[PDB]
């Protein structure tokens, strides 16, 4: 039986984390839907998301939340990236001026065993693409190009995307701190 | 600090082959029958009273919101029992009950006494499906009445829908049961003197249950047994979602917690009842 | 459906000049003294146990989280009483108590019995500040001991910090008080037979208080009084933030709700105690 | 004694609503701080804000939340306007292209008596100013010009701003429905 | 016949750098904190009992007057502990404790064991002020409980105010400690086998301390060591006001007297603790 | 709260005719023989050491000043015993002993065991004056030695002057008797199990006596007798000048105080011993 449960309703996050942490027999999977608070700080939102998911499932839970801080928007959306990609689909490449396309793709895991919450944050420098290119991946992957690379997250495979994305450095930290 | 399924399985075989294990079933045992639990009743009581279900749940506990419902109008509690009968003991709830793996695995064992705190005929009705016969005992006239010599007696600890005077749902009905004078209260306290219980689908939220195990531990402490002998007879509490505080409160009362797999709640209980056989 | 301050003021003058009004004070009566209520104790118990205060509050009620604290280590409950004595009855809490308008208005009236459920000497200490003298009665030895013929007897219904055996804070201590055999329990039930009570700063969340007014209603319904005479003797429940369900539960038990102004909670209570004079 | 309590922590909203509904003796004032959920829909946020404020103060409460839907951002921020003005102060006039400056200033009251929540929404067409002009008012008033008018909300007095702003039509609806 | 401060300073450096020096602190170590000693408690016990403080001090020793206080009324000893906790461990006594030069000079040294006979948290509390951490050991559950690998253990030889069962104040409590069976008694007698002690602020008036050093001399005389080797391991007794009889009684028991300057009692002790460093 | 002479006289007749009353005599029983008490010895020890008698008495208790005397010079304790034999058992002290009314009234009764804590042959010497014969038992060789079939055994609890090794006068000798291993200690604790004692001329100032009656109360409290039966067997404490604290300490230990007339101390004791006959 598992002892830690990764809660997500996003089925594309689920097959990413099962690609690397899938072989661990100590990790189960739940799909409870939680409501995030309104704040641009990633640390604040992921920390209030874990207590809201422990209240739902009542087992040691691991939640995940992201950020897409942009320099042209002074860090917006931040942790408000979920209703930007809903509203601005690929016009998000056009609302940002050409010449200052730089941004940060941040990502945070927070595990709550019921008495303490611990947050693990990784971060990837990059820049917004001039137009959405690429087919693979999911939300905002056709618009983000990491630093040094020329291709987007959508143009790379799942093994290549996780060698750049924040989740590829968060697998090793989550496995070490939880013994998965 | 918490038993697993494979660890608690030989401990349940020993108490069952001695005939000293008694199931205590809760409202969660009827959840694969698509029946409301204690939260969806309050969502239905708020719709009748004109409340929003999220605003009505913040005005008191489950015992207190049902007391507010019963005194809003005359004959308002009688209607609830009628509506509950139509939805709990319906024909489509019986059809989901033969194909339920928990109700098949419960009736496969040769029990002698089953305690339930649910308002439906789906625990004794599972025994009728397996060819066995049961005896519902809820009121004083049921205990006095005739029964076969060897029949699993199903003790409706909360009441039955065909006898609406026995239903404890409102707060005044729980305070009437604090005196421990009801025939389900007197039968439970004498069976707790000599038997292990298996809590399935029940969460210790009612203060009428937690007060009985309190005063059984009092008789235990005043009898001045040793450390070894006062910890010999245990009770078992199978729960998918037990927290961090509640399993340690129940270690005082000789209640062990069996952690079940929370991914599929229906199959985890069914593997526990098949491991007793 | 709820009395205001001006409506309930002549009803409180009549019971006071007959000597049949008794205050029942809660934890909220010591909030202008900057003392923790039942929520900031749990925030302090979670810091000692290593919990986060928001995660620890989701594992049970106030009675159950204190039971978990007391059994985490030996002598853990004794330390809490010692710490509580340093913070509740400190010198800076006494200095805020002479200049408090509620404690001046409470001691200006000539009471004979005051019931409190707080662990501090700030109710009888308000009586010593006004030149009067009080008599703390918490244990069996206090009731048996000597007292002046005419002195306001302050009944510590929950216990006192100078007698740590009388403190009811954990769940096992509340279950011990369910039998209604303690000397504060026996004194309360006899004063409820003949007197009106005034609930100030207390919210009916403890099931040991709600069970006493339940049984009083039993004696009342079995005595077969009329509609007019069974509703004659009322009790009064002053609360800034009473909801929608709880005032209608207490109409069963002859408890009227006095709605106070929630903008300034300290001055609304002080105008109630000055309206009795 | 009051029977309805207007809850806000923003002291500039408080002196606006006391300018018009101040003479009503049935309206009290509280200052409990609530946390909004993450959604761009104004109806969803104001409805979850009233239950979160009734849980705090336990009296019949009236809460208020706004929106600044912009056509160039496909309705963004919407009810997410509180962390935009924190991040983009007057660069918000510069992130939007010149020529399609149109926007809507929406505003919503929600009163909760403890058993039902009722939402009143008004709405003002306008357009984003080319640069922040004006001294009066508060957050995002120097950037919004109503339709027909040439001046901002910041350039107008409190009586003139409430003849254009959504709160000036919500006083009469709140007074009528509550009997203030 | 009596060591001075400069003579005893190299003798204390040698035992400290070997890790074989242990402080024994008395009631006089908390006198700059404006706390009562053994004489002002009796002046406070006489006020409660109705005695004059000069007449009450002539009816027996300190042990016997506290025994008379504890049996005058029920729950009279538990009232004293509560009152003592309000005055000894108050906030203004903590504020005088960071600016006290003795408590700074005590915590500057890297001790491993400290014995105290005072009921206040101002010896381990001085260690928390210097960034160090301490471990209060007063009862059997404290010795059995968990501590860190290396933490100065503060042995409350008389008891602590947060555990009122460990306080030895009355005569029956001192007679219970004559058997040398308590966990502070067993820990002291094993540390006396191998370590030098430094008595600061304590006067040998209790017959439970003088009896332990008596029996240590027995083990010493029956072991038949020479004149040179039986006088090698000494103990040190810093006192401003030692008389003429008591320093010669303690030469039997390998206890040397350090005469401190009686003009400023606070600065004389602080120069002793800084001379060890 | 204190027995008089006429009240305690029938209580002493009942224990004497059953043979269960044993006198415990102190230093004050030899005061009409013009012998020094514990205060005039210290006045004589200060003259030898060069002290003033008022300054020497402020440097410790009676046990501690005699310990200081014995270690001032070699063979200093053996000189004192020789001096005390010349003054306590002199010929003019024997001549005052036949005409003493207390020593006549003591020897007129047919005792079987007498305990004394004085250093003189004036208790057994009073028995030889009345024609009776006594048996002094002070050391181990006296208990092992031969006596007659029936002879009042005088137990020298403190020692005798003709056996100077048995004298307990210095502090190290009292600490040697704390283990309760001496033959006078073992004989006293077995006679206290079954007999009432009559304290005449002794004041409870020695902690070796008060510790024996403490442990007797232990055996009494652990045996769990009732309120009536644990208070049945009393001891009696005749004293002219008992204070206010000390009679209430001894009520714990089943010791009753007999108030004698302090005007003539010799005749008040003699009327007590004649009232037993
Ligand atoms: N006719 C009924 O079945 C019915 C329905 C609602 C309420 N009630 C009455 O009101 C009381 C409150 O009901 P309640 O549900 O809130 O408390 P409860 O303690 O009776 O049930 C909660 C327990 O059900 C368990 N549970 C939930 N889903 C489960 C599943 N799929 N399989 C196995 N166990 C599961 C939970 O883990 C939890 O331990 C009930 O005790 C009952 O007396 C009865
Ligand atoms: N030494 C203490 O004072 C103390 C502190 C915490 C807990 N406790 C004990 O634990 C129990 C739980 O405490 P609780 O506070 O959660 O329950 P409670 O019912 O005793 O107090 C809540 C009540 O206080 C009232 N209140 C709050 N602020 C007030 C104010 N400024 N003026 C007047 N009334 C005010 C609330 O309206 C509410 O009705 C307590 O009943 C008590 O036995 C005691
Ligand atoms: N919480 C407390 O501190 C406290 C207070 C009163 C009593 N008690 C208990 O009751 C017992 C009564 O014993 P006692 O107090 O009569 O004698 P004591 O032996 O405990 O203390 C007396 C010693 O304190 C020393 N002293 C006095 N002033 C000093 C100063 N300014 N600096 C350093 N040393 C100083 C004296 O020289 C003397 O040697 C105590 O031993 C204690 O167990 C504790
Ligand atoms: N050879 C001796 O007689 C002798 C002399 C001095 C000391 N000592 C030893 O030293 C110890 C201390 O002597 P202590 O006298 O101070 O203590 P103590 O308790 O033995 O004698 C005091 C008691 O003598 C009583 N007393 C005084 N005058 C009396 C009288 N005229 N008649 C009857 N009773 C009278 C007092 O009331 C008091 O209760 C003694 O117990 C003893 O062991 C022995
Ligand atoms: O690496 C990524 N590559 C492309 N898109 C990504 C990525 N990581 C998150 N995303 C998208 C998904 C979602 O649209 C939003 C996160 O918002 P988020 O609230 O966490 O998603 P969700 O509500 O659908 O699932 P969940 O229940 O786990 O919170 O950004
Ligand atoms: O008419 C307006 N003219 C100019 N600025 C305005 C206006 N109306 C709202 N605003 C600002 C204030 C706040 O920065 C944000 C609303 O966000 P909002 O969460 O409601 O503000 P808040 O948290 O400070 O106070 P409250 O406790 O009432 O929610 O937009
Ligand atoms: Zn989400
Ligand atoms: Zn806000």
């Amino acid at each position: 039986a598992p002892t830690w449960f990764y809660n997500t309703t996003n089925s594309e996050k689920l097959r990413e984390l099962q690609h690397v942490l899938g072989g661990s027999a100590k990790l189960g999977y739940l799909t409870a839907k939680v409501t995030e608070i309104l704040d641009v700080d990633l640390e604040t939102v992921i920390r209030a998301k874990a207590i809201a998911a422990y209240r739902a499932v009542r087992v040691p839970v691991i939640v995940e939340h992201g950020a897409l801080c942009i320099d042209a928007l002074n860090g917006l959306p931040g942790a408000l990236v979920k209703p930007f990609w809903e509203s601005l689909d690929t016009r998000l490449c056009e609302v940002i001026p050409a010449g200052q396309r730089t941004a940060r793709a941040r990502g945070a895991l927070c595990y709550c065993d019921g008495r303490e919450r611990h947050v693990l944050i990784e971060e990837t420098e990059g820049e917004i693409a001039p137009s959405a290119r690429g087919t693979g991946g999911f939300h905002w992957d056709p618009i983000f190009i990491p630093k040094g690379q020329t291709r987007t997250f959508a143009e790379m495979s799942l093994d290549e995307k996780l060698s750049f994305s924040p989740l590829g450095r968060l697998h090793t930290r989550l496995r070490t701190e939880l013994g998965l | 600090t918490t038993l697993t399924l494979s660890e608690a399985a030989p401990l349940l075989k020993k108490e069952f082959r001695e005939g000293r294990l008694i199931p205590f079933l809760g409202a969660g045992f009827s959840k694969p029958l698509k029946l409301p639990d204690g939260s969806q009743l309050i969502a239905s009581l708020a719709k009748t009273l004109g409340f929003e279900p999220e605003l009505f749940d913040m005005h008191g506990r489950f015992e207190q919101l049902a007391e507010f419902f019963a005194i809003s109008a005359p004959n308002r509690l009688q209607r609830l029992v009628y509506e509950m009968s139509l939805s709990f003991d319906s024909a489509e709830a019986e059809a989901l009950r033969e194909k339920s793996p928990m109700h098949r695995a419960l009736a496969a064992l040769d029990w002698r006494t089953i305690y339930t705190t649910a308002y439906d005929k789906h625990v004794e009705g599972a025994l009728r499906d397996a060819g066995k016969q049961a005896a519902v005992l809820a009121s004083f006239a049921d205990f006095q009445g005739p029964r076969a010599r060897d029949v699993c007696e199903v003790i409706k600890f909360a009441g039955t829908l065909d006898q609406p005077d026995t239903i404890v749902l409102t707060e005044s009905s729980y305070f009437q049961r604090m005196a421990l004078d009801a025939p389900p209260d007197q039968r439970l306290r004498a069976d707790l003197l000599a038997n292990s219980f298996l809590f399935i689908g029940y969460s210790f939220s009612d203060t009428n249950i937690r007060y009985i195990w309190y005063r059984m531990n009092q008789l235990r402490e005043q009898s001045q047994l040793g450390v070894k002998h006062s910890q010999a007879r245990r009770c078992f509490f199978a729960t998918h979602g037990a927290g961090l505080v509640q399993p340690d409160i129940l270690q005082q009362w000789n209640i062990d917690v069996i952690q079940l797999d929370p991914t599929d709640k229906s199959a985890s209980v069914a593997r526990l009842l098949e491991s007793i056989a």
